[PDB]
Parts: structure tokens; C-alpha cells; sequence
């Protein structure tokens, strides 16, 4: 989690003065949750035993992310 | 006839009415089975019929990647 405050500065305020943050007059905070990049939780593959033919490869896998897509 | 040796064509057994039609593969696959033992037709490729009949149209996925539909 982060914590986002900032404001312009024009070309009076000074790399230094900056750094001090006295005449910036910058925005409030606002804190914000940092979401979690996606981890496989166990892989495995199953398939169902078939009399004629061949039983279909398929592959099951569990997550734990959050991404969209 | 090919070349010094002989390639079967067609076989009809007398102890079972098998009849197999067609050269046969490089693994010996015989285009077209028969097994009266079994009581089960076996054809490789396709089937052209003006219609079918049948109790059980038990699609299966007979090569290994295939989709049954």
C-alpha cells in the first residue's frame, strides 16, 4: 500500500527547496491498496478412462491471483 | 508384384470371416477391418450413406487430439 501526495512547482521552487517540500504547498494524502501479481496455487491434469479410443489430455490448474485477465 | 516381393491386397480368412481390403501401411494398418468375432465393422476414413439406422451414436475421440461433434 502507498500513499500518493504531490503538487506542481514552478521555476521559483528549487531542486533543494523542493527536497525540503517548505513553499510546494502539495496535495493532501490519499493511501491506496497495491494489487497482487497472480501465483499458481498446484497443477495437475486428469482425464476419464474411455473403452474405444483414447482418453482427452485436459489439464487442471488452480490460481490465486487477482488480475483482470 | 513389387519388385521381388509380393504386397497383400485382400485377405478373406476361412476360420473367421474377416476381410481386409486395401494395401497395407508401412505398420502393416490395413485400410479396412472386418471382424465377424467381434461383430464390429472397422473403417478407417470416412462413410458415405444416403442414412444411418442405429440405436447409439456414441461419438468418440478415436485419435489423440481429435474433437468428436
Amino acid at each position: 500500500t502507498y500513499e500518493v501526495q504531490g503538487a506542481f512547482y514552478d521555476s521559483i521552487i528549487d531542486s533543494e527547496l523542493l527536497n525540503a517540500q517548505i513553499g510546494i504547498n502539495l496535495s493532501d494524502k490519499q493511501t491506496f491498496k497495491m494489487k497482487s501479481a497472480p501465483r499458481i496455487t498446484g497443477a495437475r491434469c486428469e482425464s476419464e478412462p474411455v473403452d474405444v479410443g483414447v482418453g482427452a489430455p485436459i489439464v487442471y490448474i488452480d490460481t490465486t491471483g487477482e488480475a483482470d485477465y | 508384384k513389387d519388385g521381388s516381393t509380393w504386397k497383400q491386397t485382400f485377405l478373406i480368412d476361412a476360420a473367421t470371416g474377416a476381410i481386409n481390403i486395401g494395401l497395407l501401411d508401412a505398420e502393416g494398418k490395413a485400410p479396412i477391418s472386418f471382424d465377424p468375432v467381434k461383430k464390429i465393422v472397422n473403417v478407417d476414413g470416412s462413410v458415405i450413406t444416403k442414412t444411418i439406422n442405429a440405436a447409439n451414436f456414441v461419438m468418440t475421440n478415436l485419435t489423440g487430439q481429435d474433437n468428436p461433434a
